[PDB]
């Protein structure tokens, strides 16, 4: 009966459909011959070549369940036979809660997979990543939902690292990590705006700051009860690709670089109060700035413009409604707080300007973390605080 | 040369095994004859009547033979066969039963599939002893036709068009001079697979190949039936007179006839190669 | 000693990996060979099934068969 | 650092130890796949019969 469905499928309602893809499914477990095949025609026929977004979603959630279930034993099996050969084509996919599903479940599967068949998986979430002139202010909010795929596909990056960071090998968690600083630098490549792209670049920070490192340069991040934890695979250092354990060379040096392109081009405020807010605690770590090719003079300059110049409010958005450069003040000299530290790394010409940036905070709210951090200027910095 | 002992061995070592490589028996029954002691179970095991392995073929033989019971004695109780029926009717009907394509009344005439699978049906009981055995054969290969082939065996004509003048063409040109060539004995050679054509002593080593998944083996029989007969079809000078020698073949050259032509097929479509 | 510190906790962690690896091969082999044996129990399952449906089958067409070996008796 | 480096060599020879003996589980889990194919492939052969 449900070979006639089958074969009559695309005149049938959707219901009749989504019970021949539970029939089928039912069919599909490792105690049935050719249950590979079976899972591989029921894709095929209902996936790929069908363009009904339920059956689709259906389709995609016996996939979902037939890998959580039996990942245990035939995860290799199943990626290579199924999810490589038939989800390859989400990308260029035009159903947006299918996108999303396909993203989620490639993410939950590259999460656990350590296999070689993880590059595969992240090919998929990058060019579901690798994602207008005319809008329509209401149309703005129906059209958001179109791009939930790469929300789900950069979130989905970060699950992914927390769990690839301490598994081998460590190419896995280096390729993630290249992913989402890449991706957060394609924002400001591209100066993305829409409140989905501005949620991205917040939950993304806000993962990517909370990367510490210990003396031993391994990276580490905390776990549900906020205790760190260090990787005994990926460390921040810099290593050159050109002409034992194989070790994760996972460089703090991309991750500064686009910190210091959020200083310099952010427009969401969300971003730079929680940029600014964890720059301090992460610059403690001196390890990850001296072990990569990151710059503290580009740093402190984009601390400082910021502070000197007023272009930063013409090019903020979503701040609160009474912000000011006081504010932006109370925000800024924290970090140059904490960047005093490097005054042995960083060109007088921004240690002056920095000083600069302290002295001008006496007059704002912030003037005692000013007066405190004058003092130790006097004691690192004699040579210019004079 | 005793290259008749190596392919008794290989077969026996292809045999030995615990599961039947059912791909490298194709391979074999391509490259080389069935010795006849083992033609009957390598036909059982490509034709899907025996299972790979080996230890489950007791079982499924009485599978078999309790499905022949039961259908040719439902058969009896409806009265559609009798003692008297010819074994080979007796399979035709069995297969029309099994298949839900049994008439009426013993009395409705033969369908042209019913006298396909009849030829077949007596061809086989020439070649296999056990009348279960023998059906099921004949069931699964008539079934070859009908689904492995159903598509192949149409293209067949035109491939033996083809290959006729690829090895004598002047041979194809003589008959086309004739207009005889769409009149050739097609459903007998392609359809019939060359049953009551050739005798079964050799017809056995075309339907080795016809098992073993190549229908293009009768393409090459025919062509080397005319080859053989070019002294006498190269006389024949009537379309009419064409098609009935070549349904009433001398059957003598029969075996250096098939022998020929799986040369033949050998030449033109090449050496089967073992896997790696 | 910084470095040598850092290539012992890789390969110490590593080892308590491993070994946990070994750990859930091993018990992922035992549960697979209790899967297979499952399997291989409902194949009997099956296989009997298949024989309870023929058997029903073949009492349906006896009663069958007795009725047309009556019908017959009586033509 | 002899310390370290004994303890280094150790446990590099213990991660080959292990390495080698998950090899050979997982070749065991892969013939036992293959195991249960050939099962299920009997079953179903005699299934259909």
């Amino acid at each position: 009966y449900f070979e006639l469905v089958e074969r009559c499928a695309d005149q049938r309602p959707e219901s009749s459909l989504l019970n021949l893809i539970s029939y089928r499914a039912q069919s599909i477990h490792p105690a049935k011959d050719g249950w590979i095949q079976n899972l591989q025609a029921l894709m095929e026929r209902f996936f790929r070549s069908e363009s009904r977004g339920a059956v689709r979603i259906k389709v995609l959630d016996v996939l979902s369940f037939v890998l959580l279930i039996n990942r245990q034993f035939y995860e290799e099996e199943l990626i290579n036979s199924v999810v490589i050969s038939q989800l390859s084509h989400i990308p260029e996919d035009k159903d947006h809660q299918v996108r999303k599903l396909a993203t989620q479940l490639l993410v939950d599967l590259a999460e656990g997979c350590h296999t070689h068949h993880f590059n595969s998986l992240l090919d998929i979430i990058e060019k579901v990543m690798a994602r207008p002139p005319e809008l329509e202010e209401r149309d703005v909010a129906a059209y958001s939902a179109s791009l939930e795929d790469v929300k789900t596909a950069v979130l989905g990056l970060l699950v992914i690292l927390q769990t690839k960071l301490y598994t081998l090998p460590a190419s896995h968690a280096t390729r993630v990590y290249e992913m989402l600083v890449s991706h957060i630098q394609l924002h400001y490549k591209h100066s993305y705006t829409l409140p989905i792209a501005s949620s991205i670049r917040l939950q993304a920070f806000d993962f990517l700051l909370l990367l510490r490192a210990d003396s031993l340069h391994r990276l580490g991040l905390p776990n549900k009860d906020g205790v760190v934890r260090f990787s005994p695979y990926c460390v921040c250092d810099y290593m050159e690709p050109e002409r034992a354990v194989r070790l994760g060379s996972v460089p703090y040096s991309l991750l500064f670089r686009v910190l210091l392109q959020c200083l310099k081009q952010e427009s969401d405020w969300k971003v730079l109060k929680l940029v600014l807010g964890r720059l301090p605690e992460s610059l403690r770590y001196k390890v990850l700035i001296f072990t990569s090719p990151c710059s503290v003079d580009q740093l402190c300059s984009a601390l400082c413009s910021m502070l000197s110049g007023p272009k930063t409010l013409e090019r903020l958005r979503g701040a609160p409604e009474g912000f000011s450069r006081t504010d932006l003040h109370l925000a800024v000299v924290p970090v140059l707080t904490a960047l005093i530290s490097y005054h042995n790394y960083l060109d007088k010409t921004k240690q002056r300007e920095m000083v600069y940036c302290l002295e001008q905070g006496l007059i704002h709210r912030c003037a005692s973390q000013c007066v405190v951090a004058l003092s130790i200027c006097s004691v690192e910095m004699p040579d210019i605080i004079i | 040369g005793f290259r008749g002992v190596e392919e008794k061995k290989s077969l026996e070592i292809l045999l030995k095994d615990d599961r039947l490589d059912t791909e490298k028996l194709c391979t074999f029954s391509q490259r080389f004859p069935l010795p006849s002691m083992y033609r009957a179970l390598v036909w059982k095991v490509l034709l899907g009547i025996l299972p790979p392995h080996h230890e489950s073929h007791a079982k499924v033989m009485m599978y078999r033979k309790e499905q022949y019971l039961d259908v040719l004695h439902a058969l009896k109780v409806v009265r559609f066969v009798s003692d008297a029926t010819p074994q080979a009717e007796v399979y035709l009907r069995m297969y029309q039963l099994e298949s839900g394509k049994l008439p009426r009344s013993p009395s409705f005439p033969l369908e042209p599939d019913d006298e396909v699978f009849l030829a077949i049906a007596k061809a086989m009981e020439e070649m296999v002893e056990d009348s279960v055995d023998c059906y099921w054969i004949t069931r699964r290969f008539v079934n070859q036709l009908n689904t492995k082939y159903r598509d192949s065996l149409p293209q067949l004509p035109k491939a033996f068009e083809q290959y006729l003048n690829l090895e004598d063409g002047r041979l194809l040109t003589h008959l086309r001079m004739c207009s005889a060539a769409p009149k050739l004995p097609y459903d007998l050679w392609f359809k019939r697979c060359f049953a009551g054509c050739l005798p079964e002593s050799s017809l056995q080593r075309v339907w080795d190949k016809v098992v073993s998944g190549s229908c293009k083996i009768l393409v090459f029989v025919a062509v080397e039936i005319l080859l053989t007969f070019k002294i006498k079809v190269m006389a024949l000078n009537s379309a009419e007179k064409i098609t009935k020698f070549l349904e009433n073949i001398p059957q003598d050259s029969s075996d250096a006839i098939v022998s020929k032509a799986i040369d033949l097929w050998h030449k033109h479509c090449g050496t089967p190669v073992h896997s790696s | 000693v910084l470095q040598q510190t850092q290539r012992l906790d890789t390969s110490q962690k590593r080892i308590l990996e491993l070994e946990s690896h070994l750990a859930k091969k091993d018990h992922l082999l035992l549960e697979q060979k209790k899967y297979l044996e499952d399997v291989k129990l409902q194949a009997r399952g099956q296989l009997q099934a298949a024989e309870s449906r023929y058997e029903a089958q073949k009492r349906i067409t006896q009663v069958f068969e007795l009725e047309i070996l009556d019908l017959y008796g009586r033509l």
